[PDB]
DNA sequence: GTCCTATCGATCTTCGGAAGAGATTCAGAG
DNA sequence: CTCTGAATCTCTTCCCGCGCGCCGTAGGAC
């Protein structure tokens, strides 16, 4: 009743958390930075981190 | 008066640290608190430093920090950080001069 | 030594010689070139604790 | 199309080891 | 005013063999 399953479902869900935390530290300084004008936001991500 | 003071960026960004830092100045404002901004170049010393013209209270160290792809000022302490002297900037203008 | 072919697996003794040098190398430049204190502060610093 | 110089010089290394011993830090007092 | 007691911190140790399996240097600059 203290220790529950953790499932694929879950860990991936996680994981792919940690992608979304690495993209937001990249895409708040080029929104800052970035002039908004030319940007679109296949600019401002990247699926590298993900 | 305006003594200088050392800037590290991530090298190879240097420009753009330095675009980036004339930028944030104009847009918060404190002009009466900045010079100038130098990166020396030869036909390129220091490698990864900004050279900054400027005064210290701790709402312009905050907007140096705060300009993007900087890590920090390069001193003594991280309270009070360091000017250079006044003969090495001599020598500094002195061989960008040359 | 090559790992699949030439792709290169280091012994990692090699990095920590690397990190060394790199560092030696900047703190004869900039000790010739006549850094002040707080510059070879840190290259100094860096460098014994590579 | 690319040859590298380099590292969170604007975070966050995992809490679920115990132990077992030493180095190093503090009591109630003569 | 610091002397022998005790108190909190880090360092160091944790079976022997063995077989598979995989996966293995980076964001950046001319």
């Amino acid at each position: 009743g203290n220790r529950r399953i953790r499932s694929v479902g879950e860990m991936a869900e996680n994981q792919f958390r940690v992608g979304l935390v690495r993209v937001e530290r990249a895409v708040k300084e080029r929104l800052s930075l970035g002039d908004l004008d030319t940007l679109m936001p296949q600019d401002m991500i990247n699926a590298k981190p993900i | 008066k305006k003594r200088w003071y050392v800037v590290q960026a991530f090298s190879g960004f240097e420009g753009r640290v330095a675009t980036s830092l004339r930028e944030h100045i104009k847009l918060h404002n404190m002009e009466d608190l900045f010079g100038e901004v130098m990166v020396p170049t030869e036909e390129k010393f220091f490698p990864g430093y900004v050279l900054v013209q400027m005064v210290m209270n701790d709402a312009s160290w905050h907007l140096v920090r705060s300009v993007p792809r900087v890590m920090g000022f390069i001193g003594g302490t991280s309270d009070r950080p360091a000017p250079i002297s006044d003969k090495e900037v001599d020598a500094i203008m002195n061989r960008l001069q040359q | 030594v090559p790992l699949d072919g030439g792709r290169f697996a280091t012994s990692d003794l090699n990095d920590l010689y690397r990190r060394v040098i790199n560092r030696n190398n900047r703190l004869k430049r900039l000790l010739d070139l006549a850094a002040p204190d707080i510059i070879v502060r840190n290259e100094k610093r860096m460098l014994q604790e590579a």
